[PDB]
């Protein structure tokens, strides 16, 4: 379905097996469905034809909405209000992307999951490595903030994992 | 009403400090208390300790 | 296209459609318990099809149709199991459930309140049927709740009778003692694996510990019955017999054990857990029949 | 209706105020006995069995069959706890101490 | 009856003055601060050509 | 802020010269509108005291109460408005006399200062 | 915002112009009216928040309270309407006004740019509270009650207001947007250990605390029937509201000083919910269960993640509709028995089934039945525990059994059994209290439809 | 009241930060970027203070 | 016994009202229970001067 897009969602090529009846007997299965189509398929598909030319009559545009980049937290100055708002701001929304970027992580963990049936250890490792940085990068971001979360606590909890990083650094390269 | 009354209105007025009473008011009303108390603060310090030594392995541990 | 979701989803819709007529003018006459059986009969022979799909080829399906709250990173949505347990359960829970009220015509013949009964029985169908396709936690509780929630009222269904409503609290004091248990596991789940849909339970637990797993067991013990929280499935024949041949006998209080039969991926990859499930079970069995094989009444000695 | 020399009052001290309490509570003085007088607040009430209203007559014609209860008697003070809905102490079969130890 | 139920029921029209007085005086507080309008670093907009305000 | 001993202050003016200066309060204002709220409630007050209907008793005499509040609210507004202004003209000459007391701040960015954190555990 | 602050205001005009037996029409159109004008406050955004103007503002947090405070009004007036009948129109038109002024006061309370105004609302909402209770009520003990309700909160409010004007000697401003986003760390001093104390008693005693629930029985009690709701309903939130906007800057020091606070809580929902099974009365048992959600609601507030927050919000207004409900019920009860006591009327569903209904809903509903929003904020604020802690699950699985037993045992003990055989002025139920069962309870089903509507900020 | 309530429209930016987090995912993954990074801010613009211990 | 009667009806309402209330009422007799007599105010007035002279100073 063009609603969405492949890439970001992937789908294996679905290779699916032909019939092969060893037997002359007629499988219920097959004239289930068929019935099924008659009586159930063929109504819903021509109200939904209906219903698109309808639609079609009437056409309208939505678009998605833009926002423009402006100066971060590590920008602003200490007690400068409108720099800090925007940065606020800006900061949430980032805040919220990641959080949907997670999600689709794990729609696509779930999916691999459930596709892969019996096999799903072995066929999805790629989605729980994929999952495993995602998650990691968003714990690091976020874990510890807690309520009252802000851009000023974020900057520093980074600030401090970025001097532990260094002083291990240095440690490391003078040892 | 006599039933009622002595079971809600009549309590106070006949209350007298007593060792019995004392001793029972304090232990139902504080032991429990500080039980918990130390139970908790118990468990939060190992819990901080572990984290520090970064041996909890929180992976996938996103909300809270 | 692909009629098995279609059908899957179709036999627990019009399962409630009686629900709705209640407040219809049917509800006041005596054909409600002939309306309600008539729609579980059509609804078996309905979910027949899903099955004979899955045995043709082991078609399997999750459907994530409807879109709840979402919590940050934790996305809660309807979303129906159709594996082959729910495939297989649904059938055999509607035929026994339609033989049920066939029977209940009879032996509540002479009761006022008869279409409420049948009400009560359709909604306690529903409920489990909730709790069988649940694919997420939340869901599952919705039914594990429901369930109770319907056992609790039909066993005191004669509320002018004491002992009745001393069943029904009972009931419900063992199974919240339960609930204890399943509210544990679905916190710690929640905290660690940051889900509550199967798939993702099932990914990111390689080696299950052993907290979340033995609030799964308190849970199964809790409404399966167990030795410690046992005399409640045998005080629950105060209810009329319909209900102790339905609720308390054959579908609800498998319940517990259907759980357990849910997360078997994360139980195999435990062994304490897998010792007290076997222990637990062994004691249950043995102390129930002891009792068992001395009792008087016959309803006793069948639970 | 209620007057206030119907209510309950302090721990009755002389024979006097005890028989006044028993006239009160509708009971002889003889089968009057409050609670021993220590801190908590039980006054002047009644002392009842502590035994549980499921082991009261079946049969007897109650103003309140369900709870077993007769209209101007004496309510324990512990009523709403043995309500036959909850701890009753009827005697049973076996000593209690043998159900224990097989139990145990 | 005009004239008769009027001095009955001239109580209802209260509230929904106050509701229109009301959104009167929100939009007074709202014309007071518009010292940012068009100046947001997030909305900067160059004006349409028969456009005065971004929001009123 | 004593401004008793204000330089050049005259004894009993309610309202100097200077204040002529300042924009008067308009006749919309919402202290006035309250200051008639005020004065009407307390005709409704006099006319219950008195055991008489509270809202027809006496239009003269709730219109003279309103009327009375106003024009004592519009003067009190007048006064309050002269001495916060007053008050903001005097700091600002100190600030602007005294620029060793008042020193001028670096302008620091949030990336270059170090704040400690605090994680909610 | 002055949308619905006006409106509200001209209730007053409406009541006292209206005639001498078109008062509680007239009331109950424009309050219905004016709910539906604060409805579009709901919609809220993902950014800082609707801010109207510099005095009034709104949030996602503001937006659920005060839509339920503008709901609540005209089922106080339908409840309220019964027990009146034999009063003199200017003191009926007294108890509407002492309602309208109380609704006033809230709804500017949860706006509250400011804190001090906030403070002065906050405080103000006290006098019209104390007058019904302590004017319309049936007991003797009323009196006692007031003093009560007022002293506690006083004594916790009063070092608040100078914590306050402290704050803004030295952080200089009081407004909600400057303290959040000037908000610096708290050293680990005695003088802010007392700040801290002082800030958060003053919201601890309304909620209210186990230690200080003592006001609350009583004044539930002795109030009428209106006056029990709106305390149950919303006056318990404001503790809440407040102490989510003022902990903001007690951090990093509220992590050491929360500890006392929900070990009381802790304890304190076992030792509520333990009370509420041995209880001869109906009203004490719903205070009691009021006590525990509260306590419950205390414990989220202290934890301070996310989903303590949305667990909050949640169970607030779950709580604040479900005792409503409770309230009226036993109302109902009390009304045809006038004893008040549970033990003596028994056996109701035989004669009253669908009053018996409402009945089984709202036990339902208190019992935390999924998927009701009232299972949703305790299972947040449950996982969030158990986040802080494993060992909390122990004592909230306690709290819900014991829950649980207490909620079905008013049931039964009321609903089930054999009626009383001497009582005969039984009556059937009217349309107004089944109408009024039936407002109440529908929000809380059409909610858990859309439960992010309730979920708070932080959602 | 209920109507409205279920057709406000998406303030709450739901659906857009579904649709940028689509696309951001969709140009990361074409780019071979590691999808989300541990930093919020760029270390660049960030200068700590130098130790000297 | 100890969740309702002990500690809810008993030992929390000794501790915060209670004792307040006693603590005032005492208070309240003994500041108030003054006979009249001047001789008494006027002597407490000197001691009061007199600490006042001999302790701000
Ligand atoms: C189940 C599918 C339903 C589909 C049909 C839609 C039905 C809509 C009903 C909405 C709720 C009703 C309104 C509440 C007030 C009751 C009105 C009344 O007075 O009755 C008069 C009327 C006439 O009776 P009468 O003979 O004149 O009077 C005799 C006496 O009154 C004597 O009275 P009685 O003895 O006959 O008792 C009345 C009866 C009914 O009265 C009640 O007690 C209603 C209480 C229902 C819930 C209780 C609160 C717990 C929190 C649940 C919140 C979920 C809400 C979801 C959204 C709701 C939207 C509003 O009580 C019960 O039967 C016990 C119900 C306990 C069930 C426990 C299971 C709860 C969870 C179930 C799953 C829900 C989500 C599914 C998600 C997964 C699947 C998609 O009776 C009825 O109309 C009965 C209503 C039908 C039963 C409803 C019970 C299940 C519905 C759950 C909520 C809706 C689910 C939505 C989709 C689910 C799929
Ligand atoms: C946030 C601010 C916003 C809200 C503002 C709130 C305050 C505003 C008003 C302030 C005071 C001014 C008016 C009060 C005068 C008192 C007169 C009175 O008693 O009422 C009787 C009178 C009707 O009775 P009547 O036929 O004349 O003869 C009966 C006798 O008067 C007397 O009959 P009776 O003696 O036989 O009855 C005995 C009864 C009579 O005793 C009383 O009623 C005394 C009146 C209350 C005392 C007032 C104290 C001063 C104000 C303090 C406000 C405190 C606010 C802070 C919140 C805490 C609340 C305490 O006393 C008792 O029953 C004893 C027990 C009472 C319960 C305990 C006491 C609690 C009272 C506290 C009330 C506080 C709020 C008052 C609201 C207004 C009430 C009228 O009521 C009225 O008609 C006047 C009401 C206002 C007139 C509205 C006209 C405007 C409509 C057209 C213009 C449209 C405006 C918009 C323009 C654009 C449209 C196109
Ligand atoms: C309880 C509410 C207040 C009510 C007050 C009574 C209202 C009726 C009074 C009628 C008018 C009185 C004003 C007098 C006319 C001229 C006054 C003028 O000559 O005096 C000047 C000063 O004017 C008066 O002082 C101002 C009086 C106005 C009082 C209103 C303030 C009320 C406080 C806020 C509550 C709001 C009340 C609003 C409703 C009334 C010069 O003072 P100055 O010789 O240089 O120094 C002496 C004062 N010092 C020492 C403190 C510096
Ligand atoms: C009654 C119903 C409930 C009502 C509300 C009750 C809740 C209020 C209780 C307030 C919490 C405790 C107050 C102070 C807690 C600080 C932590 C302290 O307990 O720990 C030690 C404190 O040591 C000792 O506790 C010293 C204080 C001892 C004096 C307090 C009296 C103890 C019992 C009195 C209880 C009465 C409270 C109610 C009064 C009306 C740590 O030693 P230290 O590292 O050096 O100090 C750290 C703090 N610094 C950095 C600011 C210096
Ligand atoms: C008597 C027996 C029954 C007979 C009747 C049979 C019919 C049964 C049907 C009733 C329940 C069955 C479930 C069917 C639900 C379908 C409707 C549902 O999907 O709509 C919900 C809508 O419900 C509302 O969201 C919740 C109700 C609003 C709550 C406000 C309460 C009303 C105000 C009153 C005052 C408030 C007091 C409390 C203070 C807070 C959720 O919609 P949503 O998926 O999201 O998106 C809507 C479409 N979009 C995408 C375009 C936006
Ligand atoms: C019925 C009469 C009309 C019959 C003709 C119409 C046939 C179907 C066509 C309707 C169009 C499809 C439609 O309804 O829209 C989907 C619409 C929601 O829109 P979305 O965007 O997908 O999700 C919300 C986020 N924006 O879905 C619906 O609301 C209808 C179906 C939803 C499921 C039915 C509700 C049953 C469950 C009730 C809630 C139970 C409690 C919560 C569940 C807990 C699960 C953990
Ligand atoms: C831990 C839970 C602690 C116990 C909670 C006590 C609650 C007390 C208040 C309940 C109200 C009183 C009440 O319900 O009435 C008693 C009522 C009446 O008795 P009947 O036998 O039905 O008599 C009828 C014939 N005339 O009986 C009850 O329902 C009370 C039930 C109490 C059970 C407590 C013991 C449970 C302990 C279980 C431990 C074992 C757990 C199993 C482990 C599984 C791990 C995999
Ligand atoms: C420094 C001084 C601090 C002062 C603190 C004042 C606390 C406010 C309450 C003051 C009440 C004092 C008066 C009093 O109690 O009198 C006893 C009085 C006797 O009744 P009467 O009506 O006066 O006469 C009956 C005989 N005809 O007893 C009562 O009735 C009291 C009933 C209501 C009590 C009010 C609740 C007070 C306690 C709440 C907490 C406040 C405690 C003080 C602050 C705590 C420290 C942070
Ligand atoms: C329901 C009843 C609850 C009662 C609530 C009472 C608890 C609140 C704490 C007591 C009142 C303190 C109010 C202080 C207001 C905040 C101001 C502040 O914290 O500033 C401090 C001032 O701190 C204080 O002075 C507090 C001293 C306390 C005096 C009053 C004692 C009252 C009783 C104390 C014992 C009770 C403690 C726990 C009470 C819990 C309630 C049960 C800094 O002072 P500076 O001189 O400016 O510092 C300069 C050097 N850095």
């Amino acid at each position: 379905p063009d609603s969405w897009d492949k890439d970001v969602y992937p789908e294996p090529p679905r290779r699916t097996p032909a019939p092969a009846p060893q037997t002359s007997l007629p499988n219920p299965v097959t004239y289930l469905t068929k019935i099924f189509d008659l009586l159930v398929d063929r109504p819903v598909t021509l109200a939904r034809e209906f219903i698109e030319q309808q639609h079609a009559k009437n056409r309208y545009y939505y678009y998605h909405r833009e926002f423009r980049r402006v100066p971060d937290i590590t920008e602003c100055e200490e007690k400068d209000i409108l720099c800090m708002f925007e940065a606020e701001m800006q900061w949430r929304r980032d805040y919220k992307v990641d959080q949907e970027i997670v999600n689709i992580i794990q729609e696509r963990l779930k999916a691999c999951q459930q596709r892969e049936g019996e096999s799903y250890r072995q066929n999805c490792a790629k989605e729980l490595e994929q999952f495993t940085q995602v998650s990691k990068a968003f714990q690091d971001r976020y874990s510890d903030l807690g309520a009252h979360y802000s851009a000023r606590k974020c900057l520093a909890k980074q600030k401090q994992r970025m001097l532990a990083e260094r002083k291990a650094a240095k440690e490391a390269a003078a040892a | 009403i006599r039933w009622t009354y002595a079971r809600s209105a009549n309590i106070y007025p006949n209350f007298r400090p007593t060792p019995k009473t004392s001793l029972l008011g304090a232990l139902f009303g504080i032991g429990p208390l500080f039980f918990w108390y130390y139970v908790f603060k118990t468990d939060r310090d190992k819990k901080e300790k572990l984290i520090q030594e970064g041996k909890l392995d929180q992976t996938f541990n996103i909300s809270y | 296209m692909n009629p098995f979701a279609s059908l899957t989803l179709t036999t627990l819709t019009i399962l409630t459609i009686p629900i709705m007529m209640s407040n219809s003018n049917i509800y006041k006459t005596n054909l409600y318990p002939n309306y309600v059986k008539t729609t579980v009969s059509y609804a078996f022979t309905l979910s027949l099809v899903p099955l004979l799909m899955f045995m043709h080829t082991g078609q399997e399906m999750i459907i994530s149709n409807w879109h709840w709250m979402t919590l940050q990173t934790v996305e809660l949505s309807l979303s129906f199991k159709m594996d082959y347990f729910s495939v297989m359960f649904i059938p055999v829970a509607l035929f026994v459930t339609w033989s049920i009220m066939e029977f209940s015509m009879w032996y509540m013949h002479s009761d006022p309140f008869i279409n409420r009964f049948f009400k009560y029985l359709l909604l306690f169908l529903i409920t489990m049927m909730i709790l069988v396709t649940a694919n997420n936690l939340f869901q599952l509780f919705i039914g594990w709740e429901g369930v109770g929630i319907m056992s609790f009222l039909l066993i005191g269904w004669w509320h002018g009778r004491t002992d009745a409503n001393t069943a029904a609290l009972q009931a419900i004091l063992y199974n919240r003692i339960g609930d204890i248990g399943f509210v544990l596991s679905m916190a710690w789940f929640l905290t660690h694996s940051n889900a509550w849909d199967l798939q993702q339970i099932f990914m990111l637990n390689n080696e299950c510990p052993n907290m979340p797993l033995i609030g799964l067991l308190l849970a199964a013990a809790g409404k399966s019955a167990q030795f410690g929280l046992h005399p409640w499935l045998p005080s629950a024949m105060e209810g009329p017999t319909p209900v102790s041949a339905l609720l308390h006998s054959s579908t609800m209080v498998v319940a517990g054990v259907f759980l357990l039969i849910r997360f078997y991926p994360l139980m195999e990859t435990n062994k304490l857990v897998q010792t007290m499930t076997l222990c637990l079970g062994a004691i249950t069995t043995l102390f129930t029949a002891l009792c068992a094989i001395t009792q008087n009444d016959i309803k006793k000695i069948v639970a | 209706h209620v007057t206030k020399d119907m209510f309950p009052g302090p721990y009755p001290k002389t024979p006097e105020e005890r028989a006044a309490a028993a006239k009160k509570y509708n009971m002889r003085v003889e089968d009057y006995e409050p609670y021993p007088d220590d801190g908590m607040g039980y006054g002047d009430y009644p002392k009842l069995p502590d035994r549980s209203q499921q082991e009261r007559d079946p049969w007897y014609d109650w103003d309140h069959p369900d709870l077993r209860l007769n209209w101007g008697e004496p309510i324990h003070w512990d009523l709403d706890m043995y309500i036959r809905n909850r701890v009753d102490t009827s005697p049973t079969p076996v000593s209690w101490n043998t159900m224990c130890k097989h139990l145990f | 009856n005009v004239l008769q139920i009027v001095r009955d029921h001239w109580v209802h029209i209260l509230v929904p003055v106050g509701f229109v007085f009301g959104c009167y005086l929100d939009r007074r507080s709202d014309e007071k601060l518009t010292a940012f309008r068009n100046k947001s670093l997030l909305f900067k907009r160059e004006l349409r050509p028969n456009e005065e305000v971004t929001w009123k | 802020t004593m401004m008793s001993g204000r330089p050049g202050r005259v004894p009993l003016q309610f309202l100097p010269n200077e204040a002529r200066s300042l924009p008067p309060p308009k006749l919309t204002d919402p202290r006035l509108v309250y200051m008639g709220f005020l004065g009407y409630c307390s005709g409704l007050i006099d006319n219950a005291i008195r055991r008489r209907p509270v809202v027809s008793a006496g239009l003269h005499r709730q219109l003279l109460y309103v009327t009375s509040f106003v024009f004592f609210g519009y003067y009190l507004l007048k006064r309050q408005d002269y001495m916060y202004a007053l008050r903001d003209h005097d700091m600002f000459a100190y600030v602007k006399s005294h620029p060793e007391d008042f020193p001028e701040k670096d302008k620091k960015t949030y990336g270059e200062i170090l704040e400690e954190f605090h994680p909610v555990r | 915002m002055l949308k619905i602050i006006i409106p509200t205001t001209m209730l007053l005009p409406m009541t006292w112009m209206s005639k001498h037996n078109m008062i509680w029409i007239n009331a109950t159109v424009h309050s219905l009216l004016i709910s539906l004008i604060s409805l579009s406050l709901l919609n809220q955004l993902g950014e800082n928040s609707l801010n109207f103007s510099l005095t009034f503002f709104s949030d996602s947090l503001s937006a659920p309270l005060l839509v339920l405070t503008t709901w609540l009004l005209p089922l106080m007036l339908m409840a309220s309407q019964s027990h009146l009948s034999k009063e003199t129109t200017t003191r009926k038109k007294l108890y509407i006004t002492m309602l309208i002024l109380l609704q006033l006061f809230l709804i500017m309370t949860f706006t509250a740019t400011e804190l001090i105004l906030f403070y002065i609302l906050f405080e103000a909402t006290l006098v019209p509270t104390l007058i019904i209770i302590t004017r319309w009520g049936n007991q003797t003990e009323r009196l006692n009650a007031g003093l009560y309700f007022l002293f506690y909160t006083l004594a916790g409010s009063l070092p608040l207001l100078v914590a306050l004007v402290y704050i803004q000697n030295t952080t200089g401003s009081l407004n909600f947007l400057i303290i959040h986003y000037w908000s610096h760390p708290l050293s680990n001093s005695w003088s802010n250990i007392f700040m801290w104390l002082a800030c958060i008693m003053a919201f601890m005693v309304k909620m209210p605390l186990y230690g200080l629930h003592l006001w609350l029985p009583k004044a539930h009690v002795e109030a009428p029937i209106a006056g029990s709701m709106v305390l149950a309903a919303v006056l318990l939130k404001l503790g809440g509201y407040g102490m989510m906007r003022i902990t903001t800057i007690l951090n990093p020091l509220t992590n050491y000083m929360a500890y006392p606070f929900l070990m009381l809580s802790m304890w304190g929902m076992i030792m509520t919910s333990s009370i509420c099974l041995r209880q001869t009365d109906l009203k004490s048992l719903i205070a009691y269960s009021s006590v525990s959600h509260m306590a419950l609601v205390i414990v989220a507030i202290m934890i301070q993640t996310p989903w303590s927050f949305m667990g909050a919000t949640a169970l607030m207004i779950a709580h604040g509709l479900t005792s409503s409900m409770l309230f009226c019920l036993a109302n109902t009860n009390y009304e045809r028995v006038h004893s008040r006591t549970m033990i003596l009327a028994r056996g109701l569903q035989t004669l009253l089934p669908l009053m018996a209904t409402w009945w089984l809903v709202a036990s339902l509903t208190n019992l935390a039945l999924p998927p009701s929003i009232n299972l949703i904020g305790e299972l947040f604020i449950i996982t969030a525990s158990f986040s802080w802690s494993n060992i909390t699950i122990i004592l909230m699985g306690m709290n819900m059994m014991i829950t649980a037993l207490y909620s079905l045992y008013m049931l039964i003990t009321t609903q089930r059994g054999k009626y009383t055989h001497h009582i005969n002025n039984i009556k059937p139920s009217f349309t107004r209290e089944n109408a009024l069962m039936a407002l109440h309870i529908l929000p809380l089903l059409l909610l858990t439809l859309n439960p992010k509507m309730i979920l708070g900020p932080l959602y | 009241g209920s109507t409205f309530v279920a057709y406000l429209p998406d303030y709450r930016m739901q659906e857009w930060a579904r649709r940028e987090a689509e696309r951001l995912v969709k140009y990361r993954e074409a780019n071979g970027l590691p999808l989300m990074e541990s930093n919020c801010f760029d270390p660049n613009k960030i200068q700590l203070p130098e130790d000297e211990d | 016994k100890s969740a309702s009667s002990l500690l809810d009806l008993i030992w929390l309402e000794t501790i915060l009202p209670k004792t307040t209330s006693f603590i005032q009422m005492k208070m309240s007799i003994m500041v108030s229970n003054q006979k009249g007599l001047i001789k008494l105010y006027f002597l407490s007035f000197l001691i009061t001067i007199m600490i006042s002279m001999t302790l701000f100073n």
